[PDB]
């Protein structure tokens, strides 16, 4: 049996966690941005250093 | 003996006991062997 046919398929599959992988890191920089932006509110008395 | 009698011998008695006389020097020929199924996976791994 085709010991490259396995590989072969599997190739297919571990390419295919780019998609849910990136995203994460998305989620993530949604959640950072969000939390600077609400640790900013204590410092809006200052319009130009906010 | 006639000429095309002895052919037949050729034939049919000498090639099969010419072949057969190549010694297959196994034990050395198994080396070869297991080498070379080491060499075709060799950077890539077992199964199968």
């Amino acid at each position: 049996t085709p010991d490259m046919a396995f590989e072969a398929i599997v190739k297919k599959q571990i390419v295919k966690l780019k998609g849910p992988s990136l995203k994460s890191v998305d989620l993530v920089i949604q959640e950072l941005i969000n939390t600077v932006k609400k640790c900013t509110k204590k410092l809006a008395n200052f319009p130009r250093l906010c | 003996l006639s000429g095309g009698a002895s052919i037949n011998r050729i034939f049919h008695e000498r090639f099969p006991f010419e072949i057969v006389k190549m010694e297959f020097n196994e034990k050395e020929l198994r080396r070869e062997i297991s080498y070379a199924i080491k060499n075709i996976h060799g950077i890539r791994t077992g199964l199968f």
